[PDB]
């Protein structure tokens, strides 16, 4: 739910209706295929919240 | 507020229960779907009154 932003040098996901920027990760996201079907499809990491606990 | 026309699509299938995804694994299809829609607008009014 919400829409990618940038700022000009981060890519932030925020709610459509009330600028509220929040780190992108694979719990406000989800996945479908490859990027070579997509216009317009963009580049940059997506954070995994299981990595810290992973680190245990 | 100006959004680009490919993501206000989106937010309008997403309005009917049909995930996002569905539009842009498919742009092609439903553009194409869509002027020829149009094209046939211009054939009715044009073959009767
Ligand atoms: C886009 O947003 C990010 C995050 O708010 C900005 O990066 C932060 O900038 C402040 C102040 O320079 C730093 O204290 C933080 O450490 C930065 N965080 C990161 C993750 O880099 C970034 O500056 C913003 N871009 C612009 C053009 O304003
Ligand atoms: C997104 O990043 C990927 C790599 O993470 C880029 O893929 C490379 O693109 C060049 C030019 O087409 C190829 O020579 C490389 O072989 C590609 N690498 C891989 C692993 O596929 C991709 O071009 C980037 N996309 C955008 C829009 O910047
Ligand atoms: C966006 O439009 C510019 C021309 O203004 C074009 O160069 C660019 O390739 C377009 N990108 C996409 C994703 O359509």
């Amino acid at each position: 739910e919400g829409v990618f932003v940038s700022n000009g040098t981060h890519w932030f996901v925020t709610q459509r209706n009330f600028y509220e920027p929040q780190i992108i990760t694979t719990d406000n996201t989800f996945v479908s295929g490859n990027c070579d079907v997509v216009i317009g499809i963009v580049n940059n990491t997506v954070y995994d919240p299981l990595q810290p606990e992973l680190d245990s | 507020l100006q959004i680009p026309f490919a993501m206000q699509m989106a937010y309008r299938f997403n309005g009917i229960g049909v995930t996002q995804n569905v539009l842009y694994e498919n742009q092609k299809l439903i553009a194409n779907q869509f002027n020829s829609a149009i094209g046939k607008i211009q054939d009715s009014l044009s073959s009767t009154a």
